[PDB]
């Protein structure tokens, strides 16, 4: 409570570069785990279609699978355009 | 009967001459400089966030064109 304050004052007076680098590194470590957008990035990386979506053989009991790209079934990217 | 003429200082005296060091302060405060820097960084981060999200959407559209053309 009082030792750390004096240490920080002395470090800022003598080695401001080290204080700045340690603060930036600590923020870089901590903040990603507290952010709501970190999930979104993953979702974006999951929405990028690098390879061909191979169609499935319709066995007759596949309701949630679309039959045409414009059919309402399947994943939606509406959350992405509004972002 | 001419009078003595000689290089002399003018009557009374010469104007005073400055000799002390003159180094003005000439700056902002440390807090203000840091604050301006962080404000610029935040503006840049926000701009880049928007532009990179748009770039991601454009790349998805470009990839969908290829997926349509692949068969
Ligand atoms: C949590 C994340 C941690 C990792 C992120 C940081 C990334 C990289 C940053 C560190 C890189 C390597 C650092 C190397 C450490 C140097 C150690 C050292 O030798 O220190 C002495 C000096 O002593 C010091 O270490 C300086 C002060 C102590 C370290 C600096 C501060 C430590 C943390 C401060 C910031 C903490 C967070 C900020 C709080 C904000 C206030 C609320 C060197 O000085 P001399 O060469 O001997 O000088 C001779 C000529 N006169």
């Amino acid at each position: 409570a009082g030792r750390i304050a004096s240490f920080l004052k002395n470090a800022w007076a003598k080695e401001p570069v080290l204080v700045a680098s340690f603060a930036i590194g600590g923020l870089a470590i901590i903040l990603p785990s507290l952010s709501p957008y970190t999930n979104y990035a993953i979702r974006i990386n999951r929405a990028t279609p690098y390879n061909y979506p191979v169609p499935l053989r319709d066995d007759g009991n596949m309701p949630d699978v679309p039959s045409h790209p414009q059919d309402p079934q399947g994943p939606s990217l509406e959350w992405l355009k509004n972002l | 009967a001419s009078k003595v003429k000689q290089d002399m200082p003018p009557p009374g005296g010469y104007g005073p001459i400055d000799y002390k060091r003159n180094l003005p302060r000439r700056g902002l405060s440390g807090y203000s400089m840091f604050a301006v820097g962080i404000g610029t960084l935040l503006f840049g981060y926000w701009s880049m966030m928007k532009w990179n999200r748009e770039r991601r959407r454009l790349q998805i559209e470009d990839f969908e064109a290829r997926i349509a053309l692949m068969p």
